[PDB]
């Protein structure tokens, strides 16, 4: 509430006397300032949702993306504005092909993450790599201080605990990919407490059969008429 | 003396200056006069102040005062003030208080006179002629 | 911050280039150079304070080249690395022009030096004195002190170190009494000054003489037994 | 900057400069008084020669003051190299103040603490020139540099003409500094150069006391 | 020692200030000599204190003066005053305030010998007028060349004279003002009413006489003449005062459209000067000229200047200043549309004391001039005449002004120019219901009963200035103690009504936040 | 400190700047330059002194001479304003500019650079000492459109009568340039001792004229 | 780059709609001042030659973009050998970072296939595309008054395009006429930046659909 500050926060390069950067702890404690964004990852494939809060009727929905494609089998879904992701994101897409030129084969999720989160040593973006590889349906959470983990529910951005704490509950390893969406729709209409329809949330899905996948406007709204 | 000749109605605000120094000087130490001694006005000072403070001519270029006279007059008002007469109160209540709009520039005008010249320092045996008036 | 780095006062002064100064009397040593006829000397004093410390490794007399010496008064790692720089810019001189560097243009280098440490903030003056002794070929004895302020100049006598004003006041009423000139005088008028000014009674373990003469311009450091052969010559008189 | 204006104060407080701009040449008069009889006024020198034909004087920082002499006598050169020509003064003024103004952009660094005062004879023309710690470059007919300047710059403006001969500038060169010496300067404590048709020179101590002699 | 206390260290310093100009031991090449008489002329009208002229000790002073001449505590026996020296005092002091006024009016003629002086440096002449402007005296007017100076110049060549005879002529008008008579009305004798005790504040039955009503403006010569017209916003609000002032009527206040052959000689210069086509197209000229590019302001020192005008001969000057000012509301630049601002403004505050037959005359003029002037309002200049008509219709009564207020809330919403000029012709008529306070509360009952309607339909620079305007309808209901409900709208009364229109927003199922029924009308009414 | 006038008309455009030495020897040889020739068509003037002068106007000498090295043609006089307006931009020279020319594009040519990194094309135009000043005599008595040498020569003068501080206009403290284009070739002219005398004698007369 | 951003707001209204096969783009051209000339404050660049732009903010600022996106365009051009997309040029003028420099642009023009674009960089580098939009100074109004005027029946033909935007800027430009300034692109052909008479007209029409 009212002001709570001491000597050793926000100096740029300066341990505390308990070992700890506050410089860089409030750095990464004001990327939540990013709009909501669930990943659920499945053994059918993962999910990606995330609310895209479009200004004005004037605007093309499809010009602001929060899931991009990474490559044919890795979408990444940031919080934030996207000019602040687009070198990780540029860089991921960058990896991959290099990956692929030297090698013939398609890069991981956990490579692609590693070598985004190697360009990110902050750069104040949280990513969600969705993906499938031959370890299966992989999600990645890499959050803005460069440290990635395997998680398989992740809700980053504006209410992540809030949305994280629900994912805790409706997760579960036998879920399938349909649960999956229907819950991370569930819980973004909770986090959102707006109607739910097929111009303020993306979705993506990345399966083992098929490539990354953008739901359409028509196919989005399947999923939102019976939620 | 000083007080009848500092408050002359069209006298030089420029030497005006040095008799109220001198007045305010004389009346600063509150304690050596007793109400008992002196019962000056508090009209011509108030006239003075209206020339002075909310001339209706030095906005058009036609008066030129000293740059520092307000703060010596408010202070000369505020040295006199211990010695208004007991009725004074009343009569700088008929007087302001038809300036007390809220909605306009002269109720500052109006709180402006108050906190210069409304008395404060009575004895209790006539507080009801001083701030319970108000 | 116009006190901490070479930067100037309101008043025009560089005050880093005033502590420097203050740093040389750090040491707690004072160096005299007079010059003579057809010789110039340096004297300083040896002050050994630790007893099981090799005293021929304690010195400030350095040759800069065969022909030319100094003596170095102040911070003493500066010192060390002042004379390493003055020895590089001689043996330079050799190589790029083909003769012995002049000690007015090696006092000169090092101050020219000495500027950039006064003038760039990111380093400090470096708070030592050198004094260069050497014959010149056309002009005979040359005496040249550089300062960490970067100004330099030729000296009929100089002084350095603690006790540099009083030093100055005695060769200065020295030499425009006398011409001070032969071998003997010239080695007799540093260590009088300096005695005189410390107030000690020298045995010749406790200061040590260096020596350009123009009959053999080799700068030498002089043995113990010669120093001795003068504090006897100058003791009684 | 302030710390332009805080060179210009080490500046006024350096020894007396006086140059005037004769008719047939100009003098370069300075103050060079020795601290006390052990230093040899012959060694270091403030008159300086930069070409055959530009000389340069000095008030406030003499080791600032020969960072400057060093670098205007290798543009000279790297003039000399290109063209073949002798560089005019007001070309090596304009190359020296522009090297003097690149240490007051710079941080990290201070300005140079010294204001010269560059002297020169081209095309049968002599120049007298100021080239302050700012990087910025005046020229004069006479002016006064260093310890009480001011009233020298008003000693000169009462005593300049332009009809004046080299030998007469320096006679009133000699008084420029007179004006303010605090005790009987002689010809080993001041140190005058000379422009004129022949090149720039430093006069001799000998040629210099009897130019004292005639005062 | 340049601006000293006395005449006869001014009378002397001053015309050498402004002399020293053409010396040819002077050179203004030089830096510091402009850096000198800048700093002479800075200081002087930095610390220029108005002198003297009468100094008159009354029968007060001297009488508790001579028993301090006679106290006998402490004293040296010093004789009584003879009175054949209480009349060398007189004879002394009437002959020092008699050339003081010789020095005065010698100082004036002198700085003007010296100002024109045959070659003289622009420098020296802006000095010698504003120290000349350091003169306007309201003890006295102004010398009668000097009067003849400043309004000469009001079209001068430098624009720096021009402000200076700007705020010198304004300061000449007023010197030149003839006083208005008032009289004393007991405010229970129009109104016709007890005037109860135990002081009450807000709209009282003796308050209400004064209130604006749509249904008792005069219309009349005759309702006009016998009506009261309390001019200030304040008086009767708290309480009234001991004796209250009228300003009496026509036949006993001093006489307009007098014919040049009555006028105060003084008024002859500016009569002469302000009638006739040259001198006005030249002064206009200059006057609607850009200063400062997007600076410049409406400027009440200009405004000042035309307030005069239109308060001292009122009725000759518009017919050479109509072609002008009906020329430069058709504009449409920024600086035409600033200079008729001010002319209106003081045409406007200047008719305050005129005729029914020549204010009906003048709004017969000013009515088409606003409306165009309204229609071709512009981002450049709508908070200029968001001035001028706050200014035009400050401490006047709202009655006596009310065509302003007929032309400016017919259609503040209208739609011709689209948005911008709804809500910059809503600003404008702000600041004109905003100066005429707790006195209007119909016709702020008229733009709320006019505005509710539109709170919907309108765009997003347009509500903001709703706001603003809402925010000024309702400062008048007050929870002020001891004040009576005010006769201007209410605030919850209103808030209720908005209760009513947004109550499909707030009830349950909590779906909101569409803005694509009674809902997002309702969405748009609580933007 | 210092100002320059600069004056478009419709055959030609000038540059009118001061020469106000502030010290009784500072031999003027040196400080009576003022105008600036930029390249065989363009001229500028300067607010400050000469040493930063000089360094704003041999980097515009150089970007004309490096566009004349690439094209063989002289620079339009746009485009220069236009290069040196980006070097003031990504510097932020607290100095002012004052341009004329001719380009075979638009014509002859008044600009003026702030010390922002901003330019604009003008009429009429002052900058320095009193720029207010005479850009408010200027908007008065600039006829725009109608304008000729001898008109602008007349402006020039009368502008610079009462905003110069010199007391006394006279030729010798007063620079003109005349950038007129004759039979195929632009003339930058700067107008002489003689005939600043002449125009300035002119103007007094016609003072003197109207003063009875 | 909250300060870049209220440089725009107080910059001039730059209104961009797209058509079927027109693209028009309309800025508040605005009174500089008298002795100024107004040819050298553009607003509207054009590009490559099929994308061209409006920029709200510093103009010192935009011109350094202005100049970085149209060499962009073409070394793009030369290495890929095809025109620039909007997307393209867009995202490269939202990359461009100096600070950010402190203009929002509205990028209007055709792909190489014939698709109309409309685009709108942000100083903090959001660039996202548009149907129609305003940016500059009363931009939120005039979009508001867009997502009322923009239907398909009202962009149907290309003359309506024009008078959408003129209609657009007429509420904020209170100037009515002449004080706007317009650019179509009509696909495959270039600019054409409409002449005040062109824009009179079109106001005229506008006009006469107001009695009625
Ligand atoms: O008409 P306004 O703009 O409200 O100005 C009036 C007016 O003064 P001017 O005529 O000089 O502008 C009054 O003068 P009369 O018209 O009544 O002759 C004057 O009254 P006094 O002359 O009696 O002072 C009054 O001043 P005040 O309100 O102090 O009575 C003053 O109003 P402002 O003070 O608002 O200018």
């Amino acid at each position: 509430m009212f002001l709570t500050r001491s000597e050793y926060d926000r100096g740029v390069n300066t341990f505390s006397p308990e070992g700890r950067l506050f410089q860089v702890e409030y750095a990464i404690e004001a990327i939540k300032l990013g709009s909501t964004a669930i990943g659920i990852q499945t053994s059918e494939g993962v999910c990606l949702a995330v609310e895209k809060r479009i200004t004005s009727p004037l605007m093309e929905p499809s010009s602001i993306e929060k899931i991009v494609e990474i490559d044919a089998h890795i979408g990444c879904a940031m919080s934030g504005l996207i000019a602040d992701a687009k070198t990780l994101i540029d860089k991921a897409r960058v990896e991959t092909q290099n990956h692929w030129f030297t090698y013939n084969e398609t890069m991981t999720v956990e490579s692609v993450t590693q070598a985004v989160s190697n360009l990110a040593l902050p750069f104040g973006v949280a990513l969600l790599f969705g993906g499938v590889d031959e370890k299966g349906p992989q999600l990645f959470h890499m959050d803005p201080s460069g440290t990635f983990v395997q998680c398989d529910a992740r809700a980053i951005g504006s209410a992540s605990e809030g949305a994280q704490s629900s994912l805790q509950e409706v997760y579960h390893k036998s879920m399938t990919l349909k649960e999956a969406i229907k819950s991370s729709l569930i819980i973004l209409k909770q986090v959102m407490e707006e109607k739910l329809n097929a111009t303020n949330i993306e979705l993506a899905t990345v399966q083992p059969g098929q490539n990354f996948h953008m739901f359409t406007k028509e196919e989005l709204e399947e999923v939102i008429k019976d939620i | 003396l000083l007080y009848e000749l500092v408050s002359i109605p069209k006298l030089e605000i420029s030497m005006m200056q040095g008799f109220a120094r001198l007045l305010i000087n004389l009346l600063k130490k509150k304690e050596l006069l007793s109400r008992a001694d002196l019962e000056l006005p508090w009209r011509p000072l108030y006239d003075m102040v209206e020339r002075i403070l909310y001339s209706k001519t030095e906005h058009l270029g036609l008066n030129w005062f000293p740059n520092s006279v307000e703060n010596i007059l408010k202070t000369l008002v505020k040295s006199c003030r211990p010695y208004f007469p007991a009725d004074a109160t009343a009569e700088m209540l008929e007087e302001w208080r038809p300036l007390m709009c809220p909605f306009d520039v002269t109720m500052q005008k109006a709180i402006t006179y108050f906190e210069i010249f409304l008395p404060t320092s009575l004895p209790p045996e006539l507080h009801h002629k001083g701030f319970k008036l108000w | 911050f116009d006190r901490h780095i070479t930067i100037f006062s309101p008043e025009g002064r560089l005050y880093q280039v005033e502590y420097a100064f203050k740093a040389i009397n750090q040491g707690g040593l004072t160096s005299v150079a007079v010059r003579g006829k057809d010789c110039a000397v340096i004297v300083t004093q040896k002050k050994v304070p630790d007893k099981l410390l090799d005293s021929s490794t304690v010195t400030h007399l350095f040759k800069i080249t065969e022909n030319i010496g100094c003596v170095m008064t102040g911070m003493t790692a500066d010192s060390r690395s002042q004379v390493q720089r003055a020895r590089y810019e001689a043996a330079n001189w050799k190589y790029k022009y083909g003769y012995e560097i002049p000690v007015d243009m090696l006092c000169k280098r090092i101050a020219d030096i000495s500027q950039v440490y006064t003038q760039n903030a990111e380093m400090r003056p470096l708070g030592c004195c050198m004094i260069l002794i050497g014959i010149d070929e056309e002009q005979g004895p040359q005496v040249y002190k550089c300062d960490p302020a970067g100004y330099y100049c030729g000296f009929k006598a100089t002084a350095a170190g603690v006790k540099q004003t009083e030093s100055t006041s005695f060769l200065e009423k020295k030499v425009k009494k006398k011409f001070d000139w032969t071998f003997e005088q010239t080695v007799e008028t540093a260590i009088t000054c300096l005695s005189t000014v410390l107030s000690i009674d020298f045995k010749p373990s406790e200061i040590e003489v260096g020596v350009v003469t123009v009959e053999n311009p080799k700068f030498r450091i002089l043995t113990e037994a010669e120093i001795d052969a003068h504090l006897v010559a100058l003791a009684e008189r | 900057l302030v710390q332009i204006e805080y060179a210009l104060a080490a500046v006024a407080g350096g020894a007396p400069s006086v140059g005037i701009k004769a008719a047939n040449g100009v003098v370069l008069a300075t103050e060079k008084k020795q601290k006390s009889i052990l230093y040899d006024e012959r060694s270091v020198h403030k008159v300086e020669p930069i070409t055959k034909h530009i000389g340069l004087v000095y008030s406030g920082m003499g080791p600032d003051y020969r960072v400057l002499v060093h670098r205007a006598r290798k543009l000279a050169q790297q003039y000399y190299l290109v063209y073949q020509e002798p560089i005019p003064t007001a070309q090596l003024v304009q190359r020296v103040a522009s090297v003097m103004q690149e240490y007051t952009q710079s941080g990290g660094v201070r300005p140079f603490g010294v204001s010269l005062l560059i002297c020169g004879w081209n095309e049968g023309r002599p120049y007298l020139f100021q080239s302050d710690p700012s990087g910025a470059y005046f020229a004069w007919k006479a002016t006064a540099m260093g310890k009480n300047y001011v009233n020298g710059k008003t000693f000169l403006e009462k005593r300049y003409n332009e009809d004046l001969e080299l030998e007469d500038a320096i006679h009133t060169a000699i008084l420029t500094l007179k004006e303010s010496f605090e005790g009987q300067m002689t010809e080993d404590n001041i140190e005058v150069g000379i422009c004129n048709e022949a090149g720039f020179r430093r006069l001799t101590p000998t040629e210099v006391k009897d130019y004292l002699a005639a005062i | 020692l340049a601006n000293l206390h006395d005449w006869d260290c001014i009378v002397q310093t001053w015309p050498a200030i402004v002399s020293s100009g053409l010396s040819q031991a002077m050179s203004l090449e030089k830096p510091s000599i402009v850096r000198l008489f800048d700093d002479l002329a800075e200081k002087i009208h930095r610390q220029y204190e108005t002198i003297g002229l009468d100094f008159t000790i009354p029968k007060s002073c001297v009488e508790i003066a001579e028993l301090l001449q006679q106290s006998k505590n402490p004293s040296i026996n010093q004789i009584l005053l003879s009175p054949e020296k209480i009349k060398e005092g007189i004879k002394r002091q009437q002959e020092k305030n008699a050339d003081a006024l010789r020095n005065y009016e010698n100082l004036v003629d002198t700085l003007l010998d010296g100002v024109e002086q045959r070659n003289l440096p622009w420098k020296f002449e802006h000095i010698g007028i504003g120290l000349l402007s350091l003169l306007l005296r309201d003890d006295r007017v102004l010398p009668l060349r000097a009067i003849r100076f400043f309004v000469e110049n009001l079209n001068h060549d430098a624009i720096v004279v021009r402000k200076m005879a700007i705020s010198a002529v304004a300061g000449i008008l007023k010197q030149l003002k003839r006083t208005h008579k008032k009289l004393t009305i007991n405010p229970c004798e129009i109104s016709g009413c007890p005037k109860p005790t135990q002081i009450i504040a807000g709209d009282r039955p003796d308050n209400h006489w004064l209130h604006y009503d749509s249904k008792t403006i005069p219309r009349t010569k005759k309702e006009w003449e016998s009506s009261c017209f309390v001019e200030k916003t304040h008086w009767g609000y708290y309480t009234w005062p001991k004796n209250m002032v009228v300003y009496a009527g026509v036949e006993e206040q001093p006489k307009l459209g007098r014919s040049r052959e009555d006028m105060t000689e003084a008024e002859q210069i500016i009569f002469d000067h302000f009638s006739d086509p040259k001198f006005v197209e030249q002064l206009i000229t200059f006057l609607s000229l850009e200063d400062r590019k997007g600076k410049d302001k409406f400027n009440p020192r200009r405004f000042c200047l035309f307030k005069g005008i239109f308060r001292n001969f009122d009725d000759a000057f518009l017919p050479v200043l109509k072609p002008h000012l009906e020329h430069l509301v058709a504009d449409s630049h920024e600086s035409t549309q600033r200079c008729v601002a001010e002319i209106i403004a003081g045409l406007i505050r200047g008719s305050k004391h005129w005729t029914f037959e020549k204010v009906e005359k003048l709004w017969e003029l000013l009515c088409p001039l606003l409306r165009t002037a309204l229609s071709n309002i512009t981002v450049e200049t709508y908070n200029d005449w968001g001035a001028c008509i706050a200014t035009s219709c400050e401490s006047r009564d709202p009655r006596k002004l009310h065509w302003l207020f007929e032309l400016l809330l017919e259609s503040p919403l209208s739609g011709e120019g689209g948005s911008f000029v709804d809500a910059c012709r809503l600003y404008v008529l702000q600041g004109g219901l905003a100066q005429q306070e707790w006195r209007v509360p119909e016709l702020l009952h008229r733009l709320l009963k006019y505005l509710e309607p539109k709170l919907t339909q309108v765009y997003k620079n347009v509500r903001e200035r709703i706001g603003s305007v809402l925010t000024y309808i309702f400062m008048i209901d007050v929870s002020l103690p001891n004040t009576t409900p005010t006769i201007s709208p209410h605030v919850p009364e209103f808030t209720a009504r908005i209760l009513e229109k947004l109550k499909p927003l707030m009830d349950v199922d909590e779906e909101i936040q569409n803005h694509v029924d009674e809902r997002t009308q309702g969405i748009k009414l609580l933007k | 400190a210092g100002t320059c006038l600069g004056i478009l008309a419709n055959d030609g455009v000038l540059l009118a700047a001061e020469r106000r030495n502030i010290h009784k020897l500072l031999d003027e040889v040196f400080f009576s330059e003022k105008i600036y020739k930029l390249n065989e068509d363009m001229a500028c003037s300067v607010a400050g002194i000469t040493s930063d002068a000089n360094v704003l106007t041999n980097e515009l000498r150089l970007i004309a001479q490096r566009y004349l090295l690439q094209y063989q043609e002289p620079i339009p006089c746009e485009q220069l304003v236009t290069a040196l307006c980006d070097i003031k931009q990504a510097y932020t020279f607290g100095v002012s500019l004052l341009y004329i020319g001719w380009d075979k594009h638009y014509g002859f040519q008044l600009y003026q650079s702030d010390p922002s990194g901003n330019y604009g094309g003008w009429k009429a135009t002052c900058i320095g000492n009193n720029s207010a000043a005479a850009v408010s005599m200027l908007k008065q008595d600039y006829k725009e459109g109608e304008m000729t040498l001898k008109s602008a020569l007349a402006l020039a003068i009368k502008v610079l009568n009462k905003t110069m501080d010199v007391s006394k206009l006279s030729a010798e403290k007063v620079e003109i340039a005349t950038l007129t284009r004759e039979n195929g070739k632009t003339v930058i002219r700067v107008l002489k001792q003689k005939e600043v005398e002449q125009l300035i004698k002119k103007h007094e007369e016609e003072e003197a004229k109207a003063e009875r | 780059v909250e300060y870049a951003q209220e440089a725009v707001k107080k910059g001039s209204t730059a209104v961009g709609v797209r058509g079927r096969d027109i693209v028009v783009l309309g800025v508040e051209k605005k009174s500089v001042a008298k002795l100024q000339d107004e040819r050298t404050v553009r607003k509207i660049c054009a590009l490559d030659d099929n994308v061209c732009m409006a920029f709200a903010g510093l103009t010192a600022d935009a011109r350094i973009v202005i100049n970085r996106a149209r060499v962009e365009c073409q070394s793009h051009r030369l290495t890929v050998e095809d025109p620039v997309t909007v997307e393209y040029i867009t995202r490269y003028i939202a990359s461009l970072k100096q600070r950010p420099f402190g203009i929002s642009a509205l990028i209007v023009g055709f792909d190489f296939d014939g698709t109309p674009r409309l685009y709108q960089t942000d100083p903090s580098g959001t660039y996202h595309a548009w149907k129609a939009n305003a940016i500059g100074r009363g931009a939120k109004s005039v979009r508001e008054f867009l997502e009322k005027n923009y239907t398909d029946e009202a962009i149907e033909t290309d003359d309506l395009t024009i008078k959408l935007v003129i209609k657009a800027l007429l509420e904020v430009v209170q100037s009515g006429g002449k004080n706007i300034e317009l650019a179509v692109m009509r696909r495959d052909q270039s600019l054409k930046i409409l002449n005040p008479e062109e824009i009179e007209k079109y106001v005229a029409e506008i006009e006469k659909e107001k009695e009625e």
